[PDB]
RNA sequence: GAUGAUCAGGUUGAUAGGUCUGAGGUGGAAGUGUGGCGACACAUGGAGCUGACAGAUACUAAUCGAUCGAGGACUUAAC
RNA sequence: UGGCACCCGGCUCAUCGCAUCCUGGGGCUUAGUCGGUCCCAAGGGUUGGGCUGUUCGCCCAUUAAAGCGGUACGCGAGCUGGGUUCAGAACGUCGUGAGACAGUUCGGUCCCUAUCCGUCGCGGGCGCAGGAAAUUUGAGAGGAGCUGUCCUUAGUACGAGAGGACCGGGAUGGACGCACCGCUGGUGUACCAGUUGUUCUGCCAAGGGCAUCGCUGGGUAGCUAUGUGCGGACGG
RNA sequence: AAGGAACUCGGCAAAAUGACCCCGUAACUUCGGGAGAAGGGGUGCUCUGUUAGGAGAGAGCCGCAGUGAAUAGGCCCAGGCGACUGUUUAGCAAAAACACAGGUCUCUGCGAAGCCGUAAGGCGAAGUAUAGGGGCUGACGCCUGCGCAACGAUCUGGGCACUGUCUCAACGAGAGACUCGGUGAAAUUAUAGUACCUGUGAAGAUGCAGGUUACCCGCGACAGGACGGAAGACCCCGUGGAGCUUUACUGCAGCC
RNA sequence: AUGAGUAGCGAAAGAGGGGUGAGAAUCCCCUCCACCGAAUGCCUAAGGUUUCCUGAGGAAGGCUCGUCCGCUCAGGGUUAGU
RNA sequence: UCUACCCAUGUCCAGGGUGAAGUUCAGGUAACACUGAAUGGAGGCCCGAACCCACGCACGUUGAAAAGUGCGGGGAUGAGGU
């Protein structure tokens, strides 16, 4: 099957209304590293709210 | 399948060449034809 | 019991009424060896108002003196008859005189009536496995029309011009739609005519050796290779071997219908 | 489960050795049987001389099948082949001798003489 | 029920082996969460076969651990490290020997890393 | 249960894994003795092994924190 | 150089009409047993095969019954040349030559990622005069609706007799539907055993890899029917 | 599980036989075959045992199962057609169509007859009527039509084995589908803010009239409609072509 | 431009530890495992004409990534009386 | 340089079956043709790999491919393939 017409600008923009990303989940710095992920590592050590892994 | 091309170089020279097309006069009309339009390549 | 009828047959009785009017002379085979039985009284109802003769084919595996009674026996009732072996031509050749005689009436007239006599058209009709292709093939000498060794070869009639002299009509087979005597299915079945797999063959067999048993002692004390009349069946089907129980029952119907057996006839 | 075209094999001394079955009764759409039921079956295997012929057209009651039946008590029965006993429409036996063990649910389903000819019951 | 991995029985039971002797060398493994949670049960399983310590078992474990060096200095294989200073270790422990410590994501194809590692 | 969703839990706790007892399944483990020339049989012993099923037990993971979320409109009748 | 009328079968899914096949209620014409005929009624139901081109078609065996029709053959971007229907071949009939008829037969290629409206399921927003957590009424809508035997009534009503109702009770089936794994079975590729070939752990004994899970005998949880429980009863 | 062709135009498909030895083999026949016809029996390991010279016989021991896995023929009846082995529409038709061995008719005395070329020059052939061109049939046994022995991916019918073809479906494995990270097209397309029912209309309405229903936006599925999309899947007509046949004409070929 | 962040990414077993690096599932090294083996082995035709070796590179080409390449720059390499 | 036919020169075909002519001994004879035994190895012979075809079914049909793949099938010392 092929498309009997064209779709407009109003479909398409009103198409896309859930196609989106999420905010990630914010926690604290781990052993001053750098705004770690919610239960992982810190970036800057690999800290678990101040308990270093890696 | 095989296709239609297989290469060989002996039979070109000795259909396409030079030394053919100047055998004959129509080679040789071929020829000056080709040398009266400037292609760079002429015979084969 | 025995059934067959299918729809090719029913197609050909209509057939056969929508082409009534062309036909000049009608020929009625009739095996020899079944003379009453093979008849067909479905067939016959339609056909009236039209002369016939009643033809014998077959006749060199029937004992001659039965075949030539029921000849007379068909003679003084009030028609025609023959006796015909369609295989070697023995009375092919007077056939055209008969017709002749029986259409010289109208032939006669048409002359005097101021046109050139034509060819004579006639319908060859009877039941099926018996020669009503092999003699049309004989009579044309051209081995035109299809033949085999079980009922149901031809599906369809068909016009066959013999010289200038003949046209004939072809036609398949025909069985009335249900039998009523169970004796004379019986002697059909045994005679061919029915494509074997739709009755049941253990009950032919039976019958075959019992009118045998009644009728031809002395043929069944030869037999092949055993002299016993005991009362049961499985006496002579063990003669030449697990071994097939009654499967036996082909053989005993395989020889017959080949005449292993010297001619005989069931009348 | 006896349905169409199930070859079963008599215990009965008529002379029919196999049948065919053709239909199951009772029923508008009934496919399938059970032991102490009644099915028309055609003969297949018989003897060319006897009291049965090959070819007629019989009715006859299942007394052996290889799934057997759930009594009530939680109890299960089960044979090793399917057979039958030829009848007449007032539920007799047809020849005279019953051949191997029967079931006993025939009894509750008034076919009291099979049950009474029946060397032994289980 | 287990998880499949994506992957025949034979090549499952391959990976299976090939990690579970590659923990017990290393002591500490980075792979994928989910491929790390599938770990857990059978480390355990031959950490308690270790701590049986007759012969019986002893040949249970020699087939499902590879013939590694492990120790270089000392000549010891996975299975000797396996029932000589492990089962030593965890002698009055009873339970679980090991910990799955979560990080993050890795740039090839989005996975979810982890890390897996004896108590 | 396709993904969302729903439901059971988040250290005053039995949600999942492991461990210890079971239930079912299979059918007499390895080792060592004895008998036989040998293939093999017997004892130690309803033995050994056991994915998804039960009951106990915090041994390992369910830390942090982040975001959202009201102060009750107007008129007329009975206070 | 006549006469005078007319202008594709099968599969999977269904839905509607009544001009009613069965079941319900009636007059009747018909001892009862029955049967025939004519009204009112569309809720449900309305079969498996053999020969066969299913035809101007035969038969077998059941059932309370094996109704007639409409929906672009109802239905090919859902499936089947299986008829129709092509280029290769035999026989045929007509024809003065280029050809005419199909009269019989054998073989013989179409595909499509669903844009919109439609149907079947599952979510995200906001609304509902304060924010929330539970429990709910019911404007409306959908589902179900079928029948057979046997015992009593008592052979009593009847019928000289032979023969025989019957809808009030009571049991028990057929088909269909909804649930579930305690029983009987099925599968059950990270469960347990037997065994062939070859290769590997230095060798014997113990084991691992590959050969459809290498092949065989069993099999827990889960999912299941052919297994088990229940339903359509009335009543206003 | 139970049944075993009940499906269907049709056993299409799938299932079933298969290896090594030892017994046993029909009708028919062109006497070569048919024929591996059909049907039965035995295979593991140890000792006896340089086993006689690698047995064979004997004794024993295990499992449900002994060519223990992979690879190895399914079989039997009856009719047409063609004798057989072979060749054909590359890419719809592998056949009963073509060829074939044998038979028969006709021309040719050698610069042969036939062909290719305007001619020179060649093939036939360096060959000569037991040898060469051109037609028609198509083994060989019985007649001037009748025989199927052997062969066949041939066309019709039957019977065994065996089974998910089905009564009636139920689980299990793998690659897709589905979610996430990377990369990322196509046919189609007048603008669209694109319900339903009875009507009307070039005659088959999401767009017209009357009425009935319907809060805004998405994801996974089905295929009734948009006379759905792409190469018309066919009835006329071209005082459109090409091809073909002459008691239609007129030219040039050859021969007399 | 729409279809749309949709179909596809062209048969097949990999797992872990080190190293380089601004950046590593894809590059290099090590250890196990797995497939072909009358070839998925080696040697030399037709054919191609710099694709061969070493050092640098991250525009474009590799159906993803790339510190890598049959890609881009520089250099180098093919010895016959048999 | 694909396909049709022809000309001159090379090259390929794992294994296993059946057993013609001829020859020798010899019942038979006076010796045959015919018995058997031994030897012998013919065939547009048989089963079946490499090789060459293309009969059935399924998939694919904006395909891995502008004629393929998977499982079965025919010929396989010759009117052979290259
Ligand atoms: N012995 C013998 N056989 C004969 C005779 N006539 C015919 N046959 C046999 O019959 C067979 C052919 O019969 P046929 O005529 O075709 O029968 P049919 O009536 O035409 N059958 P259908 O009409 O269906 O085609 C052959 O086997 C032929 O040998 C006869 O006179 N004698």
């Amino acid at each position: 099957a092929v498309p009997f017409r064209r779709t407009s600008k109003m479909k398409k923009r009103l198409r896309r209304t859930h196609f989106k990303l999420n905010v990630p989940g914010m926690t604290e710095c781990p052993s001053c590293g750098e705004m770690k992920l919610s239960h992982r590592v810190c970036k800057a050590c690999g800290s678990y709210n101040g308990k270093d892994i890696n | 399948m095989k296709r239609t091309f297989q290469p060989n170089n002996r039979k070109r020279s000795k259909v396409h060449g030079f030394r053919s097309r100047m055998s004959s006069k129509n080679g040789r009309l071929v020829l000056a034809r080709r040398r009266r339009k400037g292609r760079k390549v002429l015979s084969a | 019991t025995i059934q067959w009828f299918p729809g090719h047959m029913a197609k050909a009785r209509r057939e056969v009424t929508e082409k009534l009017k062309l036909i000049d002379i009608v020929y009625e085979l009739v095996d020899a060896r079944i003379p009453m039985s093979s008849r067909n009284p479905m067939i016959e109802d339609i056909l009236k108002n039209k002369p016939r003769i009643m033809l014998l084919n077959k006749a060199d595996k029937a004992d001659a003196a039965v075949t030539q009674q029921w000849k007379e026996h068909f003679e003084n009732q009030g028609i025609r008859s023959l006796s015909i072996n369609s295989v070697n031509g023995q009375g092919l050749n007077q056939i055209v005189p008969a017709s002749k005689e029986i259409l010289q009436e109208k032939f006669d007239r048409m002359r005097a009536k101021g046109v050139k006599p034509r060819a004579i058209r006639a319908l060859i009709i009877g039941i099926p496995n018996v020669g009503k292709s092999t003699l049309i093939n004989r009579l044309a000498k051209k081995n035109i029309a299809k033949t085999g060794d079980r009922p149901g070869i031809t599906t369809s009639q068909q016009w066959v011009k013999v010289g200038k002299e003949l046209e004939l009509l072809d036609t398949p087979g025909i069985l009335w739609p249900k039998f009523e005597d169970e004796l004379v299915g019986l002697r059909l079945a045994v005679t061919g005519a029915i494509k074997d797999s739709i009755i049941n063959l253990q009950d032919v067999a039976v019958f075959g050796l019992r009118f045998l048993e009644e009728h031809y002692p002395e043929r069944l004390k030869e037999r092949y290779g055993l002299d016993e009349i005991p009362e049961d069946i499985a006496e002579l089907f063990d003669a030449i071997g697990l071994i097939n129980y009654d499967k036996t029952t082909e053989v005993i119907i395989r020889d017959i219908r080949t005449e292993k057996f010297g001619r005989l006839s069931f009348e | 489960m006896i349905q169409q075209e199930t070859r079963l094999k008599v215990a009965d001394n008529s002379g029919a050795r196999e049948v065919l079955t053709i239909k199951v009764l009772g029923g508008s759409g009934r496919k399938t049987a059970n032991i102490g039921d009644v099915i028309v079956c055609t003969v297949k295997q018989a003897t060319p001389g006897g009291v049965v012929k090959k070819g007629e057209v019989v009715k006859a009651v299942i007394v052996r099948t290889k799934s057997g039946a759930r009594r009530s008590d939680g109890s299960y029965i089960s044979f090793d082949e399917n057979a039958c006993v030829i009848i007449r429409d007032d539920k007799s036996p047809r020849g005279t001798r019953i051949f191997g063990p029967v079931a006993r649910e025939l009894r509750e389903n008034n076919f009291m003489k099979i049950v009474s000819l029946a060397p032994e019951v289980i | 029920s287990y998880r499949k991995l994506g992957r025949t029985s034979a090549q499952r039971k391959a990976m299976l082996r090939d990690l579970t002797t590659d923990l017990i060398i290393n002591e500490r493994i980075e792979t994928t969460e989910t491929r790390a949670k599938e770990l857990r049960s059978v480390v355990e399983k031959m950490i308690t076969l270790g701590k049986r310590g007759d012969l019986h078992a002893r040949r249970q474990a020699a087939a499902y651990i590879r013939n590694e060096v492990a120790n270089e200095e000392n000549n010891q294989d996975a299975l000797q490290k396996l029932f000589s200073d492990i089962a030593t270790r965890y002698e009055e422990r009873q339970g679980g020997y090991t910990r799955i410590m979560k990080l993050g994501p890795r740039r090839g194809d989005g996975a979810p890393m982890a890390i897996i590692e004896l108590v």
